[PDB]
Formats: structure tokens, sequence, C-alpha cells
RNA sequence: AGCAAAAGCA
RNA sequence: UUCU
């Protein structure tokens, strides 16, 4: 309650922190007790400058010039795994057998393809030894025809550590640590190359990759759990949303990918936590639920993963990956850029009409794969409720108006006709059901490409926005210094493909809201 | 008042696929829950599923798990029923059905208001 | 740095929770079909009495049958919220 | 064809789907390396907009500390933290006038919590950083071993465990030249002053990191009192951003647009900006604050006019310790080499990069012990609640008591966001009602952006992503939290899982829907960690068996809980209950005899304690 | 080799 | 280390 006195040495640490003309505590605090307002604001506004102001640009519709993209070599894919140019080898199994192991899923699944060539490469890699690959298809190839003369039932096999699984892991291409006491001696020293990443151009294959997920397939892809009982009213309105909702995403390309970046991270997850120094086969499994009502269980490919000694929460472990395709590395390489191409067989089919008997390939690469990296894979199902809380927000809107329930929207089969596309001569429009599946795919998108770029886009790209909104409302907008906003956004597009995109369809929405 | 009505009855091999439907009017078809129950020749008839009025909670009897599927349709007023890998014993009549209740759960599963004009062998 | 990793990581190993000597002598040590709920590293403390969670379920479908209708006195608050929603 | 989802902006608004920009993707941005390369930028900055003022050496600390407090004024529209003492006092006594004794009754409710707390109020905090290991540890460990020093020490007053008495002791302890860990008074200081830095991760909306700044231990009581005083003081004021939040905000931004939207003398403009200030921490000075906490202090007691005023002379002379350091290389040899930061001020500075040597250059006075000082602005992530009033007191002037013209304005603040109203009867009239504010609002050394602020009539405006058309109030705050499990036990995860969606319902905007779907995730999350699986699925695991041994063995299944057996029972109605409670009386007189045991071995059977190390 | 960016994991 |  006593505090009378301060002290003798933090008191000359007060005096210490006050305004210049004034050298005391008690003398200062005094002045504060004696102020009284004598108008000094106005005096001081008298001799600033001129030179200090606002002055309103006003906005109109030929001042927002197109946003300038970068130049420079096209682009290549940073993908964790395939997207579109998969291929899945299935049973056709009700009551699929292994269906408990993922290992004996993935032999007995792969039985039903067979006239497999000796392996044999393509297209080299161009950086890093080509055959050191070849010989891992070898090796996991031995290793895994060995279970069936073995039938020993093993939940996991942990490889063998060749040289070939020696490599492009890189267990020991690492730099070795010392003080500098003993380092100060070298002469040949350096921080690090930190330096300005390359500039990469934009490129065709991710906008036909973006269409193809926005299609319709097959299957479903998913099946979510239970509630209970509804009686109120708010609760018909909920399940009458949800119900028109997952009738118009399960038969999407881009739930195939929810479903595709789970089972791979929380394996991979789970192992390499268990096994830490010994390597593994992780075979990529997705399972299905088809048309007619009967199960599937896929097969994408192997994995295999290295050394994972991890402590801290940003950690790095690195892997190889073995995808199955068909798509002939000859016609887009800057795509594959990264891959190495290896040759299986041929594939014998006839189409529709005539034969086609196409090859089958494959494409290793090895890769890298933080502690966060992978949790951020297994939490993809919050993407279909992030595709949902547009769509809701959009019918209370309309709630405003009347009462704009969800029945006088998702029905009418062509009553409003979304402008969700830009073919050539028109902006070709479609139902509310292609509205929700184009919400979805930007989204997962999204988090396949989760980069700091796009982070710094949206931000900058939507204050563009709202000055845009204004205008064709007719709101008389202005703003203050504009090419200090464009140059904040040119300054996030470097090398991100998605974000290379993105400015490419903002930049084709002021053309035809007349700027 | 109640009203059922049945359809895609027809002769099928076995191992074979087949879709059945329903029909209903004269009532909140969103606010009551659906069994099917079949009467096998010579037999009292027993449940084969049930249905909730969201869509969401289903069960099924303990020899069909993972061969029936059921799913339902509030706007056009139907309940659709899908079996495949069908057994030899499945030939039967099958009888649509309206619960009380709109959960499933509460009280035993057994038909109250309904007639099977539908069949199936 | 995070719970829930923690979770799903030791659920995957056996034996997660602990309780003390009286849990040793009132189940077996084994279901019927094999699995075994009543592992013991010995120690000297506690003699690390460890259990898996299948002694939860089994404890619950066979037990001890208490008759007390104390704890619906107890919860009161939470009671009464049971009539306003019927 | 060609798909394009940002060409649905020509027929829907952009307030309403403004939700497809939000792209979520700033969580697993995180920082790689140490983090020291960012807070020897944070200090140079703060030294370049403040440079024209007058430094001196400071006593018993041996460092330089700039002072640009009543400086001269600037020319460029750049950023400048020259404020002005004869300036901010005169805003905040207009106040006063506008709201009559706002202070005097602010600090009352304030005079008794001083005399009314307890110093374990203190650790139920954040992280901290202890001064004794030089190492970041929890609230709960820093204050027993500060307080054995303490402890060690003839002082022992502390016994009394009020906070107040934890002030006393090191105010008592400050003025002893050497104590008994050893280290002498000047090497001590220097370890009481100081805060920690660390690179920001998880930035969410930013390109690249922000170098914020943790506090001590005895630094961390004081600010306590003044961020209640500021709290209290900005809870009475009607335009305030920071303590006024959730869905009440929704109700307060509509009041202003009808307030000032009061349409007499039909012949007005009515203007709104967005805004957003830059550098908002960069240039706010203590010193200017001790100005407030002192008149907000008047004819108040003279022991609690202390007490507010100490913080502020901690701030003015803190000190931030570098990072963990750099790390060299070299190719020939293949080796790594890391140089702790203490070094850096005799490291040769030919090694480092060439931009490297223009951060260490400006800094190289700046050296402390490897520790760099600075007293021309604040830290980020530090308080700024009171800094808040600071601005809002601009929004004072404006209501034609204090411009005597025509222009006038009334607007909302948070911290680094605003909006005003403006209103006059020509375009030009606007024009200088925003040319004052601009103006006299850089006197108090607060810029204004021009960048990020556009423009427009009324009607429609963004503020702290309450994006506001016409009528609606859309708000975005804060993101879904993943509705997943976290980990404690069966029966506490459920309790969680099912009052977060509740109250992510009422507090947020969050719709009838996408809360039952939210529902369907949590579950599938809860059933594949504990593996409870009910037993009509003929999924296999190694728990499955006893669970249908149980499934078969009951008459009535909708008793049972989920975490054994039974299903889900829940909706968007009935989320306010727990689970036992809604499913009591449906349970058999079996399930209901094992349940509710009191001779319950584990320990609420379901609640267990696992095995944890925490190595 | 690749991860991935203003500095670090290999 | 099985998310039909």
């Amino acid at each position: 309650e006593e505090r009378f006195e301060i002290t003798g040495t933090m008191r000359r640490l007060a005096d210490q922190s006050l305004p210049p003309n004034f050298s005391c505590l008690e003398n200062f605090r005094a002045y504060v007790d004696g102020f009284e307002p004598n108008g000094y604001i106005e005096g001081k506004l008298s001799q600033m400058s001129k030179e200090v102001n606002a002055k309103i640009e006003p906005f109109l519709k030929t001042t927002p010039r197109p946003i300038r993209l970068p130049d420079g070599p096209p682009c290549f894919q940073r993908s964790k795994f395939l997207l579109m140019d998969a291929l899945k080898l299935s049973i056709e199994d009700p009551s699929h057998e292994g269906e408990g192991i993922p290992l004996y899923d993935a032999i007995k699944c792969m039985r039903t393809f067979f006239g497999w060539k000796e392996p044999y490469i393509v297209k080299p890699h161009e950086k890093g030894i080509n055959p050191n690959y070849l010989l891992s298809w070898k090796q996991v190839l031995a290793e895994l025809q060995d279970i069936e003369n073995e039938e020993k039932i093993p939940r996991t096999k942990n490889m063998k550590k060749t040289s070939q699984l020696k490599w492009a892991l890189g267990e020991n291409m690492a730099p070795e640590k010392v003080d500098f006491d003993n380092c100060r001696d070298v002469s040949d020293l350096k921080q690090y190359d930190s330096d300005e990443p390359e500039l990469r151009s934009l490129s065709s294959w991710i906008q036909n990759e973006f269409n193809k997920a926005c299609e319709l397939t097959d299957s479903t892809w998913i099946e979510l759990d239970e509630i209970g009982e509804d009686v109120a009213p708010i609760e018909y309105i909920a399940s009458m949303r949800r119900n028109y909702f997952t009738a118009e995403v399960s038969h999407c390309r881009a739930t195939e990918y929810i479903m595709k970046g789970v089972y791979i991270n929380t394996a991979l997850l789970n192992a390499s936590c268990a096994a830490m120094d010994d390597f593994q086969l992780i075979p990529m499994i997705s399972k299905c639920r088809t048309k007619e009502g009967r199960r599937k269980t896929n097969l994408y490919g192997f994995i295999i993963k290295g050394r994972s000694h991890l402590r801290n929460d940003t950690d790095v472990v690195n892997f190889v990956s073995m995808e199955f395709s068909l798509t002939d590395p000859r016609l887009e390489p800057h795509k594959w850029e990264k891959y190495c191409v290896l040759e299986i067989g041929d594939m014998l089919l006839r189409s529709a009409i005539g034969q086609m008997s196409r090859p089958m390939f494959l494409y290793v690469r090895t890769n890298g794969t933080s502690k966060i990296k992978m949790k951020w894979g297994m939490e993809m199902r919050r993407c279909l409720l992030q595709s949902l809380q547009q769509i809701e927000s959009m019918i209370e809107a309309e709630s405003s108006v009347k009462e704009k329930d969800m029945t006088k929207e998702f029905f009418e089969n062509k009553s409003e006709t979304w402008p969700i596309g830009e073919s050539p001569k028109g902006v070709e429009d479609g139902s509310i059901g292609k509205v929700c599946r184009t919400l979805l795919a930007k989204s997962v998108f999204n988090s396949l490409y989760a980069s700091p770029q796009l982070e710094g886009f949206s931000a900058e790209s939507r204050k563009l926005l709202l000055v845009v909104q204004a205008l064709r409302d007719n709101l008389e907008p202005g703003t203050f210094d504009l090419e200090g906003l464009y140059e904040a956004i040119e300054e996030c597009l470097i090398n991100d493909p998605w974000v290379l995109l993105n400015a490419s369809w903002f930049n084709s929405f002021l053309t035809h809201a007349l700027r | 008042q109640v009203q059922l009505q049945e359809s895609g009855g027809g002769m099928v091999q076995p191992g074979g696929s087949l879709r059945l439907s329903c029909l209903a009017s004269g009532f909140t078809f969103s606010n009551y829950a659906m069994t099917w129950v079949r009467q096998a020749p010579g037999k009292g008839p027993e449940w084969v599923s049930m249905v909730s009025n969201n869509g969401a909670d289903t069960t099924y009897t303990d020899s069909v798990k993972g061969r029936f599927t059921i799913s339902r349709d509030n706007a056009k007023n139907t309940l659709y029923l899908r079996m495949n890998n069908v057994k030899p014993e499945d030939s039967a009549v099958y009888y649509c059905a309206k619960r009380r209740y709109g959960g499933i759960w509460t009280g035993q599963p057994t038909d109250y208001d309904y007639l099977g004009q539908g069949t199936v062998t | 740095k995070n719970p829930s990793l923690r979770m799903k990581w030791m659920m995957a190993m056996k034996y997660p929770i602990t309780a003390d000597k009286r849990i040793t002598e009132m189940v077996p040590e084994r279901n019927e079909q094999g699995q075994t709920l009543w592992s013991k590293m010995s120690d000297a403390g506690s003699d690390r009495v460890m259990v898996s969670p299948l002694a939860v379920t089994w404890w619950n479908r066979n037990g001890p049958m208490t008759s007390t209708v104390h704890y619906p006195k107890v919860y009161k608050t939470y009671f009464e919220k049971v009539e306003r929603l019927k | 064809m060609d798909v394009n989802p940002t060409l649905l902006f020509l027929k829907v608004p952009a307030q309403n789907a403004i939700s497809t920009t939000f792209p979520y993707t700033g969580d697993p941005p995180y920082s790689h390396g140490t983090g020291t390369g960012y807070t020897m930028d944070t200090v140079n900055r703060t030294h370049q907009y403040s440079e024209k003022g007058k430094w001196t050496t400071n006593t018993e600390t041996g460092a330089p500390q700039l002072n640009p407090i009543d400086g001269p004024l600037p020319e460029d529209n750049e950023p400048s933290g020259y404020a002005q003492t004869d300036c901010v006092l005169e805003a905040m006594a207009f106040l006063e006038e506008s709201h009559p004794g706002i202070f005097e009754n602010s600090c009352l409710e304030t005079m008794e919590v001083v005399q009314q707390t307890r110093v374990d109020r203190l650790t139920q905090g954040r992280q901290t950083y202890d001064w004794t290991l030089n190492r970041n540890q929890p609230a709960a460990t820093a204050l027993a071993n500060t307080i054995e020093v303490f402890r060690s020490n003839g002082l022992t007053a502390n016994e009394s465990g009020r906070l107040i008495d934890f002030l006393k002791d090191v105010m008592e302890s400050m003025d002893k030249e050497e104590m008994e860990i050893r280290v002498n008074k000047r090497s001590y200081l220097i370890r009481a002053l100081t805060l920690n830095t660390m690179t920001k991760d998880a930035e969410r909306g930013k390109l690249k990191r922000r170098a914020i700044a943790t506090p001590g231990m005895q630094i961390r009581g004081f600010v306590y009192f003044v961020e209640t005083l500021a709290r209290s003081i900005c809870e009475k004021l009607e335009q305030s951003g920071l303590p006024v939040g959730g869905n009440e905000k929704k109700a307060k931004l509509a009041n202003v647009v009808r307030k000032m939207m009061t349409n007499s003398q039909d012949t007005e403009l009515s203007f709104t900006i967005t805004g957003d200030n830059t550098k908002w921490n960069e240039n706010q000075n203590p010193r200017m604050f001790l100005a407030m906490i002192t008149y907000i202090t008047k004819n108040q007691p003279e022991w609690f006019r202390n007490v507010l005023s100490i913080a502020p002379i901690m701030f003015s002379n803190k000190m931030a310790r570098l990072g963990k350091g750099y790390m060299f290389e070299s190719k020939s040899m293949k080796l790594r080499t890391q140089i702790p930061a203490e070094m850096l001020a005799s490291i040769d500075l030919k090694y480092f990069n060439e931009s490297t040597r223009k951060k260490i250059e400006k800094i190289r006075p700046l050296l402390i012990d490897g520790t760099a000082s600075l007293s021309p602005g604040m830290m980020m992530g530090m308080f700024n609640m009171l800094s808040t009033v600071l601005g809002v007191s601009i929004l004072n002037l404006g209501q034609k008591r204090y411009t005597k013209t025509t222009y006038w304005w009334d607007g909302l603040q948070s911290s680094d966001d605003f909006a005003l109203i403006v209103n006059a009867p020509n375009h030009e009239g606007i024009q200088a009602g925003v040319d004052r504010f601009y103006r006299t609002c850089k006197l108090v050394g607060i810029n204004m952006s021009k960048k990020k602020s556009y423009i427009n009539r009324t009607g429609t405006f963004e503020f702290t992503s309450f994006f506001y058309r016409y009528g609606f109030v859309a708000n975005f705050s804060m993101e879904l939290p993943s509705f997943g499990v976290s980990g404690i036990n069966e029966s506490a995860d459920m309790s969680i899982g099912v009052t977060v969606i509740k109250n992510n319902m009422i507090n947020n905007d969050l719709g009838p829907a996408t809360a039952q779907m939210a529902l369907q995730l949590f579950i599938k999350d809860y059933r594949y960690t504990y593996r409870c699986h009910r037993g009509d699925t003929q999924i296999q695991t190694r728990r499955s068996f006893e669970l249908k041994k149980l499934w078969e063995q009951t008459r009535s299944k909708a008793g049972l809980l989920v975490s054994d057996g039974g299903p889900n029972l829940y909706n968007i109605r009935n989320l306010h209950i727990p689970e036992v409670c809604l499913k009591w009386e449906l349970m058999d007189e079996d399930y209901q005899g094992r349940l509710c045991n009191p001779l319950n071995p584990f320990v609420t059977t379901h609640s267990w304690i696992p095995k944890r190390n925490r190595s």
C-alpha cells in the first residue's frame, strides 16, 4: 500500500526518460497538471509544409492497367503426387480380399495387369545419375515377389540399404559441424547462398489440369458418418442445403484428392515415427465406392522413405515416389522437369473402335516433406466445409430480400447462369452445381500449392476488387497511390504456377467488367 | 392418407445387380423414417434396413451387411434401394414401410403402415 | 508441442493408461480371445501396472454391479435442461 | 472450355462472395532458420525515421539511446516518429471534455485491483523469457526460479503473496550493487530489461516474417496494470475496436453509419475511408505514454500514481537480445559453423554477405555485451491497448466544437485499422477535411498508409474483416480450428468438440448447415483415434472384437456411449448438453450399473490419466 | 541430388 | 501402424 518513495537508482532512469527540454520528474509532472488547451494544434499546422497532403486520385474505367506477369522460362510441377495423369490398378471386389493390411491389398492388386517388360529408360533427369533409379525398381520388385515365397504375413517390409537407396535419399550427403574456434583458420568461408529466386513464366498445363478437376466421375469417393434426428425447422433448412450439396460434389474428381492426400500422409506419419532409421515400403492406397454399390481398393504407387531423426517442429524427411501413368513425356517436358521416366510395358487394350495397345510409364523422383506439410494434408477434409461456407453465405444474402431459402436456387436447372468460364468469343455459364465444384477445386489446390506467395497476392488482390465493385455500382470511388499497390502485388509473382495463374484470371475479369 | 407403391421388381440371375424404388404422398416425407421388410415364402416378415429423415443414420441386418445400400430423396418423395451380389435365398417379396418416430434406434424395428406390391426372384 | 498427435501415436502402442494395484486382482490377465490387458514391467515404486483400453470396454460388459442412484442427484443443473428440450 | 471462378463477381457482388479470396493457406508458412537477420532490421528502421532526435548516453547502463520527442516537423510523406508533447496532452484533455469524468472513474476500478489481486494471476499467461537461464520458459517455472533468487537474499517480503509485494521486492533489489545467484549492478540491469526476439511463424496474411519479441519476468507484472486501465477506458468509449468484438461489434458498426448518415441540409456529400496505419509500432514512443499516464492520474494518490508510471521507464531503456546467430559454410571442406550472437561484435566483416554487412554496420555501435539497445519505438506483441486511445482522440476532433469549420467527421478504430465518415457540402470541402486528419494524425506519430486505403461514398466499407454492404455485416474474424480431437481422454474430447461448435455459431456467423457437416468430420477423427467404431460397422482393429460383444449383449442401443459402441445422437439443437445426461435414461440397467461405478479402479469411468514423460 | 526460400534442414 |  505504501510506496511514498520509489528509489535512488531507478529514479535516475526516469529522469533519463523524458522529453528533451526536461531534466527532472517532479518539475515535469506539475507542468502536466498546469496544462490547459491554448489551441496549440492550430499553431503547429501553420508550420507544416504543403508537401504533406492526401490528394484524391479518382478511379475511373481507364486507370486500372493489367498486371504485368513475370517473363522467363516455363514453370515445372512441384506437387507431392500426381494429379491428372495418374493410373490406378483395381480388383473390383465386394468384400475386397486384403482389406486390413495395405501390403497384401497391394500385392494382390498387382496381379491384374501382366505383360511387364524389362525396365527401360526414356528421358534422363539432366541433373543427377539416372541408372540409380532403374536399380531400385528391380530392387523393390525382388523384395516384393519375395513375400509370396515367404508368406510370413509381414505388416510392413523394411527395405534394404543398398547404395542405390542410399543416394537418392542422401543419407550422408551432409556437411560436418564444428565451432568457430576450430573453423576460423579456414579461409573458404561464406554465410550462405541466400539470394533472389529465379523468375518463371506461365505455362498452359495448369489450365488443362484444373478443368479436369471440375468434371464429373463415376464413383462417390467419400462416406461420412451420421448424426441425430431433426425435429426443428432450422434443422430441416440445414439438411436440405447439405443434402443438395453432397449430391453435387461426391461425383467429382477433386474429392479423389482429398481422400488420396490423407491415406498417404497418415501412413507416412505413423510409420516414420515408429521406424526412424530403417527404410520402408509404403503403398499409395485409396479406397473407393463405385456406382453399383460395389467397393474397390485402388493402388496408385509405392513410396520409399529414408532416415527420419526428427526432434523439432520443422525437421525434414525425404522419400522417393513411384507413380504409374500413360502420359508420354514428349509433349510437355517442362512439366516433367524433375521426373525420371521409365517404361514397364504395354496395356493391351482396345477403344470402342480400333485398337491402341498404348504403353505404360513410371515417374520416379525424390522429394522432401517436413512435419507440417504432412499434418496439412490429413486435414484436407476441412476443404469441403470451406467450400460450403461460401455457398451458404451467398444464400443468406438473398435472405435479406425475401425468404430466399435454398429451394429456389438449386433446381430451376437453367435460371441464373452463373458465369464461371471464358470460352473463346464469350463467357459460357453453368448451373450452381458446376459452381459448387469449382469453389472446391480452387480450395483444394490452395492446400496442395500452399506457399507464402499466395498469401500475399490475395491480401493485395482484394482491395483492387472492392475499388472496382464500387465503380460498377457508381459510388464515386478514389485511391491515393495506385502504383504502390501494383508493385506490392507483382512482388509476390515469382515462380509458383498457381499464383501465376490467378493473375491471369484476375487480369481477365477486368477486361469483361469494363475495368 | 398413407400411400406407398413399389417398382423395379423382376426376376434376375444370382450374383447380379438390381435397384428398387418407392413413392409416397399425403404427408411430410422429410419428417418420418422408413424401413424395408421382406416376407419369404412360408416365413414371417423381418426387417432388412432402416433410414432416418436426414439420409444419414442407416443400419442393416446381420446377414446382408456390405451388400445392400439404402438412400432416399426427399425432393421427389421416393426411397431407393440397391442390392448387389444377391444371394440365392434373397428371392422373396419386399415390403415398403414408414416408421412413426423420426429416429430409428428407439423402439423395436418392425413395419407399421405399408403394403408391398413389389416383389423379386 | 501438440497433444493430439501424441494421442494417436501412444494409442498405437499398447497399454497407454495407468492405474495402481487395485485393478490387478479384479480382472483376468487376458481376454478369452487372447488379447492381453494386464502387462507388468516390474517397477520398484508401483510395479508399473499398465493396462490396455480393452479393459475399459471389458469393465462395462462385465464387472461389479452397483445399485446407487446418487449420480442423478449431483448433476442437477444438467438435469434441469432435459425437461426444457422436451 | 476454360474455367475461371473470379468471373463469378459479375453477377453476385463482392461483399457477399468475398470468401473465395481468403485462401486459408497462412498456417503452414513457418520460419526456416534462426531469425536474427530480421531483428537487426527492425532496429535499423526504428533509427531511420527518428534520426533527427538528439541522442545521448545513459547512466549506469553505458549505451546510446535516441529521443525524437518534440523534435522538428517532417517534410516528406514518408513515415516519421516525430511526435509533439504539447499536442498529445491537448488531445487527451479534450477527451475529458466530451466524455466527462471518464478518467477519474476508470482509475478507481483499478485502484482496488492493485490491493485485491494475487501473484498467481500473473503466471496464467503466455510463455516468458526468464533472466537466469537465458532461455524461453513457461510462466509457471520462471516465477519459482526468480522468487528463489529474491528469497536467497535477505529480502523476503513476498510472503504476503500479493502482487504488489512482488513489486516492492524488485524495487528493493534493483539498488543493491552485487547480487548472489557473482553479478554486479551494471550487469543485472541489462538482464532485467531484455526482450528476447524470435522470428514470427504461422503468419496468416503476410508474405515475409515480422520479428516479434517476448518480454522478461519483472516487466510483465507492471504492464498488466496499465493494460487493465486502458481496457476500462476503452470500454466506456464508443468508437473502440479492440475490447469490443464478436457479434456485438456487428451492431456497433451499423450505429455509426446511422448517426453520421442522418441527412439534415440534404445537399451534402458523405464519404467513407477504409484505412490501415503503416509502421504502427515502430513509431510509438513510451515517453508519450508517460505524458498520458501522468495526465490520466491527475489529482490521484501518489503511490498509485507511481506504480503505473514505472513500466514505460523500463520500455524507455529496453534492449533486444539477438537470435541464435548465423551459420557460415565452405564448399571446399564442406562444413557448417554456428556463430554465436556475441561474436558479431568482434567477427571480421568480410566473411558476411554484402547486404548483411549493411545491417551490421549501422548496428555496430549499438552493442551492449552482445545486446542491442534502442528506445525510439516499441516492440511487436507488447501492450498497445493504451495506444488505441491515442488515435481515438483524433476521432473526437470533428464534432464541430473543435474545428469551427464546415467539414466534420467521426469514425471507428481498431489498433492498425480505422474508418472515417466525412461530411461536407462539396467535393472540395471533403478534400480539406481529410487533409486535416492525415496532418493532425502525424503530429502524434501515427502515419496513414496511401497504398492500403481507398475512399468511396458511404453505404459500404471494410473494417477489421467485418465487411459492410448497405445492411449486411458478414464477419470473418477468425478461421475454423479444424474441429479435431484434442488428446486428453475419451470424455474430455467429446465435451470440447460439441461446445467449440456451439460457441462458433453464436459468436461468429456459422450457418446451420456447416455446423452439422463439421460435426461429421469431428466424430470421424474421434473414432479413428480411440478406435471406437460402433458394432454394426464391419470394421476390424485391435479393439473391435470386444465392442461387438457388447453390441449384441444389449437391448436398446441408443443408450450406449459413442466412446464404446454407441451411436452419434447430437444435432444443432442440443449441443449444449453433455453426452451422459443426454442418453442417461435411454441406457439399460446393465450398462448403467457398470458405467457410473464409485469403485472404478481406473480413477466418469472413461476419464483416465495417460502415460506422459515429457522428454 | 532434391526440399525450400531472404536462412536452414541434407 | 486397417478413416468401406
